[PDB]
DNA sequence: ATCGATGTATATATCTGACACGTGCCTGGAGACTAGGGAGTAATCCCCTTGGCGGTTAAAACGCGGGGGACAGCGCGTACGTGCGTTTAAGCGGTGCTAGAGCTGTCTACGACCAATTGAGCGGCCTCGGCACCGGGATTCTGAT
DNA sequence: ATCAGAATCCCGGTGCCGAGGCCGCTCAATTGGTCGTAGACAGCTCTAGCACCGCTTAAACGCACGTACGCGCTGTCCCCCGCGTTTTAACCGCCAAGGGGATTACTCCCTAGTCTCCAGGCACGTGTCAGATATATACATCGAT
């Protein structure tokens, strides 16, 4: 193709490793919340870069929304200034980023009936219960979500260049489906 | 000539003349009859089979028949008839 | 077609003595219709249990068997 | 052996109590059956009958009958609150229904 | 000449019907219906005359009973007439549709 | 501001109540008024607790399938509106009255 | 110990929920009371047999197979508890 | 140890995994199906009983549980469980 | 010398021949029980079980979860319109109902 | 038209109690052999279902005027739905304890079984009186006035 | 109120057939004795139900307000009822036949009962994983805007 899919959210995990307490959590940050019957963990958001937080009292920490991986870095980073200020010690080791999301759009309708028709085993298409298509390829481990409109989102990826690859190798199949 | 065919019609002729010296009763009421009593009979046995077996017991004695009338039986009309199987329980005991 | 000798007058005698009044002209299909089901229902279960004594004529403890097991039973043929 | 006193004279029952014993041991209603259980049932058994072959008298009196039909069965049944409630579910021969006309229906 | 109004002598019949004991359809047609209903389950079968009378007993009692849920019915939604849809309303109340 | 229309959130609760699985009468009222009927028929009774959840079940399957019966009743009557009327209608077309 | 005041523990909104589970778009006032009736007429006939079959077992705890031989008793069989 | 009490949540475990050979089943659902299969048990066993008693019949034979289970399942459910009945009694007196 | 061999096998069924056989003779149902009849039932109580059991697993298959839970039974029987038929007098514990709203309630 | 708040259908994360499964035991189910009685089969008989003829009359079909009731439209007012602040009690999580469910052991009362007796109950026959139909008079509602 | 007029009800008479009573018979209940077993009672364990207490928070409750719906009224027209006439087919009676259901007698094989034996199924322990539930992204809807 040749156009870049907009990242929209890195989901990325980080080991803090050490013992923990929620009321202090909950009450020494800003703009938290806490309801022990959903979770028994603290849920916090963070406005500047936009990232909602996530606190276990294990030495867990679990960062979304980031808009790019040095984003997500840099907010895992603040996450851990933040601890080590409240009191407790924070790390950055073990960074796993195990979903990189993005979007983009082909600006043309793709036919979801002859992917469906030609691809039975690889899609499955209803009108009333999934207006989505779902396509997965067998080299890497990834899940699509191709739209009536045209609208291609990826999900849980580890590095960039698995959504690049990915969109170039299902851009042959769309642009032999096209639609007015 | 023809099989025996049991039938309640003489007792339920005895109880009309106990309880009505005069009247009398057709046929077909009197196959109504039979067939009420052979309806009661088994709705309280069925019960009583039930009650046995829910309790994990092999005899149907006096206590299953009057847990299954109290159950079945309306309540004044079931008390009545408990009172009725009870004097009559009593006065078979009191005799051989 | 002896389903239409379920006649209108006798679909309104049996009306009177349900205490109906007034008898729309559309009741009389439809309560035939009822009919035969309610018929069809019973017939069923007399020639279940016929075909279970291997007779081939049905009695009526047959139907007053297959009414028990509707739960509509019929006193005054046997039972 | 003395003279045969029959079971249903000395619980005082009218109702045979040796034909509902015979009958609950061939019923196969339960592997054993006790000796006061169809003294019981035979008692109940004559109670229900003398009850409603009293309320059937009474309503072929009313009638200014002498013989009980079935239409007098079915009036002592559904006029009676208990046994309309013990046979709701079951269809009297010959008995015709209560004469009950809906308030509505009435006129003027 | 002379007329009565209408629904008076209806509920003079209502009585009339109400009082009597009789079988209000007719044997032989009903007799007929019996035999044709039974001969789709088996062919060649036979029927005792109890037999066809306790379904006689069985069909009118069945039917009046459910002539008078309809009257509940039609007299429920401010009628005196009975429609089709209060007989199917008073079959889906009891359980039967 | 905002506000709904009288009859949207209302079926908005019908799709929620109808999606759902949960007891809609709450426990212990229910288990008190439980054992305040059944302090008539014998005193000093205890209830499993097993016993008070198969009461609950039954006696709200019972009561949500003649709420089913009376909105038939209401709206054969032309109503949507379901009356005390309607729940007499319903009890007396099952046969418990 | 004593109980009262027990049947319009089914509030309001109780009846109101089930009337929605039974989809009832719209509810009358003298609904609750008469609801509330039913349920105790319902929870007297069952609650009578189940301890009808206490007694005749001897007991004095009312089992949850005691309840559900009340309801198969009565044609309102219930799955679930036991058998 | 309690008592041993029998239950046909293992025989409703084997025809789950045989009919859909990934799906569990909670425990709640198991009380249903066994009390599901006993209320099934004690209808055709009934009506088996009311069959031989109405014969004067002394054995509980496969006709009566076929002609019971005629009476008491619908239509097409009473086709397929007499065909699936016959084909069991077959492979039952061939073995 | 058949050291191991069992009723069900050689029925080709999964449910016990000799529970249901054990079952029919200490039920009371008759005094004597034919050799066939624990065969024919089990079959039947089997089928029975197959098709509630596929239905309840289509059920779960659409709702997307693999555990059957009692809603997913109640769905199936009320699904279905002739187990339906079978189980109409029956309450499945919390299994709801079907999502069933009637025309003239939905608005414009 | 429009828009945004609200549910909804797919992506990952961890957390948890329930569901799957693995194990020991034991008691219930299976193999084997037996009698005996229940069920299968064959001949018979009779009664009761099927089928037909005929008449004849009472009931069903059909036509038609009209009246009254279903039904649509309309107005209103009020009762019920919706939303919001308050309070109340249900739910949950521990603590304690003890009635009573439940299981075990024993033994005796009690019920199955069996043979002989016999008398209650059933089948059959006969008769008379309760009941049903018919005719008439009297009363009871019905409907226009 | 009143009066003609259908329609139902009471009284009496004729008939008739089915309910009541009586008698022979036969088989099913009774009585007397024996024997196994089951359940009544005592006693021990230990489960779980009740009673209480404290905290939380979501549901219940009271009230304000608006509006949609139940209900009453009016007009219309249509379609069901009441009735007279024609038709038709149910009903009664009477007869013939035959067929199948009930009966009895003989047989044989199929199931209960008993003993042994072992291995399926149940109780229990445990491990792990379906469901739950928070966050982007995307989409029907609903009603004020």
């Amino acid at each position: 193709s040749g156009i870049v899919p907009t990242l929209q959210n890195i989901v990325a995990t980080v080991t803090l490793g050490c013992r923990l307490d929620l009321k202090t959590v909950a009450l020494h940050a800003r703009n938290a919340e806490y309801n022990p019957k959903r979770f028994a963990a603290v849920i916090m958001r963070i406005r500047e870069p936009k990232t909602t937080a996530l606190i276990f009292a294990s030495g867990k920490m679990v960062v979304t929304g980031a808009k790019s991986e040095d984003d997500s870095k840099l907010a895992s980073r603040k996450y851990a200034r933040i601890i080590q200020k409240i009191g407790f010690a924070a790390k950055f080791t073990d960074f796993k980023i195990q979903n990189i999301v993005g979007s983009c759009d082909v600006k043309f309708p793709i036919r979801l009936e002859g992917l469906a028709f030609s691809h039975g085993t690889f899609s499955s298409y209803e009108p009333e219960l999934f207006p989505g298509l779902i396509y997965r390829m067998v080299k890497p481990k990834i899940v699509l979500l191709i739209f009536v409109s045209g609208k291609i989102v990826l999900t849980g990826a580890k590095q960039r260049e698995e959504i690049y690859q990915a969109f170039e190798a299902i851009y042959p199949v769309l642009s032999e489906f096209r639609k007015m | 000539r023809k099989t025996r065919k049991e039938s309640y019609a003489i007792y339920v002729y005895k109880v009309l003349k106990q309880v009505h010296p005069d009247t009398g009763i057709s046929s077909k009421a009197m196959s109504i009859m039979n067939s009420f009593v052979n309806d009661v009979f088994e709705r309280i046995a069925g019960e009583a089979s039930r009650l046995a077996h829910y309790n994990k017991r092999s005899t149907i004695t006096s206590r299953e028949i009057q847990t299954a009338v109290r159950l079945l039986l309306p309540g004044e009309l079931a008390k009545h008839a408990v009172s009725e199987g009870t004097k009559a329980v009593t006065k078979y005991t009191s005799a051989k | 077609d002896n389903i239409q000798g379920i006649t209108k007058p006798a679909i309104r005698r049996l009306a009177r003595r349900g205490g109906v009044k007034r008898i729309s002209g559309l009741i009389y299909e439809e309560t035939r219709g009822v009919l035969k089901v309610f018929l069809e229902n019973v017939i069923r279960d007399a020639v279940t249990y016929t075909e279970h004594a291997k007779r081939k004529t049905v009695t009526a403890m047959d139907v007053v068997y297959a009414l028990k097991r509707q739960g509509r039973t019929l006193y005054g043929f046997g039972g | 052996r003395a003279k045969a006193k029959t079971r249903s004279s000395r619980a005082g029952l009218q109702f045979p109590v040796g034909r509902v014993h015979r009958l609950l041991r061939k019923g196969n209603y339960a592997e054993r059956v006790g000796a006061g259980a169809p003294v019981y049932l035979a008692a109940v058994l004559e109670y229900l009958t003398a009850e409603i072959l009293e309320l059937a008298g009474n309503a072929a009196r009313d009638n200014k009958k002498t013989r009980i039909i079935p239409r007098h069965l079915q009036l002592a049944v559904r006029n009676d609150e208990e046994l309309n409630k013990l046979l709701g579910r079951v269809t009297i021969a010959q008995g015709g229904v209560l004469p009950n006309i809906q308030s509505v229906l009435l006129p003027k | 000449p002379h007329r009565y109004r209408p629904g008076t002598v209806a509920l003079r019949e209502i009585r009339r019907y109400q009082k009597s004991t009789e079988l209000l359809i007719r044997k032989l047609p009903f007799q007929r219906l019996v035999r044709e209903i039974a001969q789709d389950f088996k062919t060649d079968l036979r029927f005792q005359s109890s037999a066809v009378m306790a379904l006689q007993e069985a069909s009118e009692a069945y039917l009046v009973a459910l002539f008078e849920d309809t009257n509940l019915c039609a007299i429920h939604a401010k009628r005196v007439t009975i429609m089709p849809k209060d007989i199917q309303l008073a079959r889906r109340i009891r359980g039967e549709r």
